[PDB]
């Protein structure tokens, strides 16, 4: 039965496109439940509700938050973005004892097999549990068509351990758990053509050899500042916590939001609609923590943050004027009912509201703290100038010489980025209202008023010789003016009685 | 850069016959006849950039000696009963920063368009023939 | 044209029939004043009731279209003739206040 | 008729900033752009000298747009075209409908799932009536170059035989019908130079309608008694099913 | 539209009448999935059934026309609206795998 299938196959997409959080819209939800994300598995990346469910179950609140996330119609994955679930140790994680592992090099299966099929005899030296050195002197790899088969061969060869293949990796795990070192990286044997080096298991090769950890280990109970562990692994650009951040810890994370060039969204209930110092949200507003976005939900409905996050990080920063404001945009959560006094207080404190008008959502966002628009857009701009300068220092085969033409290169690239983000709707030309500048004030103000951005790079001869042999480029000063978006309208009728 | 040629005028080959006799002066002039990409401006402000299909068609102008075998070859091509197709290349050997290098300009699907203007002068003779071939596609590379 | 007057805060008025009705030149004033306030896809009985706000205050770069649509609503009102309207503050925080002036069909009797 | 109507419904088409193109396909360049307001003024000297006016019959505006489409168009400054909302359930008014049992409800659910598959396409079409581009949609396939996209969209609009909305600067006319579409391809430029004449389909309401444009949820509800012609059911063959066995007795 | 479901390997299903039928949004999925698989001059009852494979995988330089014909088949399907498809690998040995994404008539109810 020679099927049609061997000239065409038509199946369903299986892996979630396996992308990585590169763009700005790589948003996170931090759980604290040690169901599947334990330490050293601090994050998982998703682009659909169902996968989050299958790893989390439609019952666990984490899948619920994913459901209210992806349900926002212009959700992040529609503009080059991902969702990522983090994990902060809420209470006394118990990491089960592992067994020693040995992950081999990334082998393409198009080169490993042709090299293997010529190797008649086998040759391994492996050690498990530090036992007697084991030498494998016969592995008739001739009859092999895929890495699963060489995996089976190695499984039959290495006594005391199991061999598996997984996404082109060769994992080798000893049976015993706890102080179970696989001392060998598949060293050279006394006879037989060496398979070790070609596999990638070799010690000189880039093979991870995580030794069997000691028996069951207790990490202590961390603080919400454990978000740092997520941030130092994922390049999240917007995060939430399933569990509400305690008051005493809000400033810290708030500072964190600024210091890591990211956003953190956190919701508070009705009791925080004051402007006293003790009220943490106003403490954030006074501290200037513009990256710690505060949201308001009368019921306490935490999910309001996720959808809000899922509504913000949704702008493809490459088309024209794709920079969006926030107010009056459809979310994935039922609005709540607020009085006029409390909604005014929320406006004047910094919180944000998804309030009913008539069965119809109305998102009203504050400007007490800087508008989520402005903070998010400025973060995108810093990220994009960083990316463009990095791509310039990466692209060229030469070294980008420390000459004035080189600085003109770098300044032109920065100006190209600025022009993109003016075409992008974020910054628009206007009369620079602040009272500080970089160079010629006339030059500066004219450039802002006509192009919207200014990029001045100091010349080489204006830096110390300590900063000249440090191979560091001069200070690049760029100034921008936010576009003048509108949120309300106070139409005044001119009375003629 | 520092560019030192050899054999001042580039070596021209057509139909497996390499021009060993070029006039002094503008021996070879490869003029592209049409603009590469034509563009149009919209009312709103955008621009529509579009490559010309004529983007490659070049005219190679050749100044051969008034009766040297190169003139005989080009004249025989001119006098053929049916237009003859030329498919050759201009190769120039040169050194950059002291490294030997070659620049190749392949000429594809040409025919003699503008015939030479034959002049025999007394006071100051002009013993040149300028054959202008119009290759469909000329690609330089190096 | 008659129309029921609204009190200061803009709630309805019942009682004093034929007397809670605005007569003219003020009926036009009230009717323009709250024609501006009629979001478009609100009324199932008039889904293009007036200008679309949820799709104009929720998108960047609509000030010109806000103004054009306000002129559209005002001019297409039974009783007005001309308009004279522009923006007076520049989003003093982020709220812009526009000034709208129109010549009713009255005050043209010379 | 009235002089007042002039300014009133002259502003009735306001151009949004987003600048819909030939219906959402703005990915070309407008080399030229014209509109033709015409009028029929009956010629002979009008009869009375007192009141025999009201004799300027109006005409269907035509709009001519000639432009060029290239493989690579870079648009200068225009806001994204966002998908229009499905505001169909704005007045949807249930809860007066009867109480009926489960799997009497769910039987209705299956019927609804059964004919939504056959109606929802045209429902979306009418929802997106003016603008065909986001109905047909961005082509989405990397094989088809941009001129592919322009030609197949234009053919879809032309075979669609549905009026589109066309924007000349300062006006986004609401019901333009594609009258003539001539794309030309010189042998000295890979682009396509196309001239498209549209003609407005202006149509007013003869009959008393209190509601101008209601939701889909009340559009039939406020409809006046529609009329269909007669027909002779006794003389039909395509459905001459016999009498149900449950009726012959009864 | 109903259509008999096919099991994993794609053979037919009998029994459970009115229940082996795919309801919708998956009926479109199945019907596109095996409209792609319908060689043209196969069916004597539809000789232009779908795209012609024996004359497109047997000739050099048809990738663009493979893609255009796949878009033709998919778009001309009762229930789909748009497509978004391109090639993801580059004949990893000599077999190229293309990625095809289409928006059914469902998931547009907002």
């Amino acid at each position: 039965m020679a099927s049609i299938s061997e000239v065409i196959r038509v199946s369903l997409q299986q892996e979630g496109r396996a992308i990585a959080p590169d763009n700005m819209n790589a948003v996170g939800i931090i759980t604290g439940n040690q169901g599947v994300l334990s330490t050293a598995d601090r994050y998982r990346i998703y682009r659909t509700a169902a996968a989050v469910a299958s790893d989390f179950g439609a019952s666990s609140q984490e899948s619920a938050f994913a459901n209210t996330f992806f349900d926002t119609t212009p959700n992040p994955i529609s503009a080059g973005g991902v969702l990522v679930i983090g994990y902060w140790r809420s209470a006394s994680e118990t990491v089960a004892a592992t067994s020693a592992t040995l992950v081999s090099e990334q082998t393409s299966e198009s080169v490993l097999i042709p090299l293997l099929n010529a190797i008649n005899d086998g040759s391994f030296t492996i050690t498990v549990d530090g036992g007697t050195e084991q030498e494998v002197t016969a592995l008739d790899f001739t009859g092999v068509s895929e890495l699963s088969e060489v995996a089976t061969i190695l499984n039959s060869a290495i006594t005391g351990a199991t061999v598996s293949e997984d996404n082109g990796y060769f994992k080798v795990t000893s049976s015993t758990t706890g102080a179970t070192s696989l001392l060998s990286y598949l060293g050279v044997a006394t006879s037989g053509t060496d398979i070790s080096a070609v596999l990638g298991m070799n010690s000189e090769s880039g093979a991870v050899l995580t030794q069997g950890t000691d028996q069951v280990v207790l990490p202590a109970e961390t603080k919400l500042e454990g978000i740092t562990a997520i941030k130092s692994e994922v390049n999240i650009k917007g995060a939430m916590f399933i569990d509400q951040i305690l008051d005493a810890d809000i400033p810290g994370i708030a500072s964190f939001a600024g210091a890591n060039n990211m956003l953190v969204y956190e919701v508070f209930d009705t009791g925080y609609l004051s402007k006293n110092v003790s009220n943490p949200v106003w403490a954030v507003k006074l501290a200037g923590q513009s990256n710690f976005r505060c949201l308001l939900s009368k019921s306490g409905n935490r999910k309001f943050a996720a959808t809000y996050m899922a509504r913000m990080h949704t702008v493809l920063f490459s088309g024209q004027n794709t920079a969006i404001t926030m107010q009056l945009k459809e979310l994935s959560v039922t609005a709540e009912e607020y009085t006029d006094t409390e909604i005014a207080n929320a406006k004047t404190v910094g919180l944000d509201l998804l309030t009913t008008i008539k069965n119809e959502q109305a998102l009203l966002t504050s400007g007490a703290n800087d508008f989520c628009d402005n903070v998010y857009n400025l973060e995108a701009f810093r990220d994009e100038i960083q990316t463009n300068n990095y791509n310039l220092l990466k692209t060229t085969s030469t070294k980008i010489p420390q000459t004035d033409p080189g600085m003109d290169t770098i300044e032109d690239d920065t100006e190209k980025t600025c022009e993109k983000y003016v075409r992008n709707g974020v910054f628009a030309p206007g009369t620079w209202t602040r009272s500080d500048f970089f160079g010629d004030r006339q030059q500066f103000v004219d450039a802002i008023a006509q192009k919207g951005y200014y990029v001045l790079i100091g010349d080489l001869a204006d830096q110390t010789t300590a900063e000249r042999q440090s191979r560091v480029s001069p200070v690049i000063q760029i100034a921008v003016k936010n576009a003048g978006a509108v949120h309300e309208e106070d139409i005044i009728i001119s009375v003629n009685l | 850069s520092v560019i030192v040629y050899r054999n001042n005028q580039s070596t021209l080959t057509l139909n497996g016959y390499t021009f060993q006799h070029l006039y002094q002066g503008a021996a070879l002039v490869l003029t592209p006849v049409n603009a590469k990409t034509a563009r149009t401006n919209s009312i709103n402000g955008g621009v529509s950039i579009s490559g010309r299909v004529d983007g490659g068609v070049h005219t190679l102008a050749i100044m051969v000696q008034k009766h040297s075998p190169d003139d005989k070859f080009l004249n025989d091509a001119k006098n053929s009963q049916e237009p003859v197709v030329f498919d050759g290349s201009m190769k120039r050997a040169y050194t950059e920063s002291g490294t030997l290098k070659k620049a190749t300009t392949t000429l594809e699907t040409g025919s003699i368009t503008t015939q030479p203007t034959k002049t025999d002068n007394n006071q100051d003779p002009d013993d040149s023939r300028t054959y202008v071939i119009e290759f469909r596609n000329s690609v330089e590379t190096f | 044209m008659r129309v029921r007057t609204l009190d200061d805060n803009g709630d309805w008025t019942f009682g004093r029939g034929k007397a809670d009705y605005i007569t003219s030149k003020k009926a036009i004033a009230q009717t323009v004043s709250t024609r501006i306030k009629s979001w478009a896809n609100d009324n199932p009985l008039a889904m293009n009731a007036n200008i679309d706000w949820k799709d104009l205050l929720g998108r960047k770069g609509t000030e010109d279209t806000i103004l054009r649509e306000i002129e559209r609503v005002v001019v297409q009102t039974d009783g007005v003739i001309r308009v004279t309207e522009l923006e007076v503050i520049k989003t003093e925080k982020r709220v812009q206040s526009i000034l709208l002036s129109y010549d009713t069909i009255y005050d043209d009797s010379e | 008729m009235s002089l007042v109507n002039g300014m009133v419904e002259s502003l009735n088409n306001t151009k949004s900033e987003t600048e819909i193109g030939i219906g959402g396909y703005r990915l070309f360049a407008r080399v030229r752009e014209t509109v033709n307001y015409r009028n029929i003024v009956p010629t002979d000297t009008l009869e009375d000298g007192s009141s025999s006016t009201d004799d300027i019959i109006n005409e269907p505006i035509t709009v001519s747009i000639e432009g060029v489409v290239s493989n690579l168009f870079v648009e200068e400054r225009q806001y994204p075209q966002l998908v229009s909302r499905d505001f169909s359930a704005v007045g949807e008014i249930t809860a007066l409908l009867p109480a009926k049992s489960q799997q009497q409800i769910q039987r209705i659910s299956q019927i609804d799932s059964q004919i939504r598959d056959a109606v929802l396409a045209a429902e979306r079409a009418e929802r997106l009536a003016g603008k065909p581009y986001e109905f047909f949609g961005n082509s989405g396939n990397s094989a088809k170059t941009e001129q592919e996209k322009f030609i197949d969209f234009m053919e879809a609009l032309y075979f669609s035989r549905r009026p589109t909305e066309v924007s000349v600067n300062f006006r986004d006319y609401k019901n333009m019908a594609l009258v003539s579409f001539i794309p030309v391809r010189d042998n000295n430029t890979k682009d396509t130079r196309f001239t498209a004449d549209f003609q407005q389909i202006n149509y007013s309401t003869l009959v008393y309608t209190p509601v101008s444009s209601p939701s889909k949820s009340v559009s039939g509800k406020v409809s006046d008694a529609s009329n269909k012609g007669g027909q002779n059911p006794e003389s039909n063959e395509t459905g001459e099913r016999s009498l149900l066995s449950s009726l012959v007795g009864g």
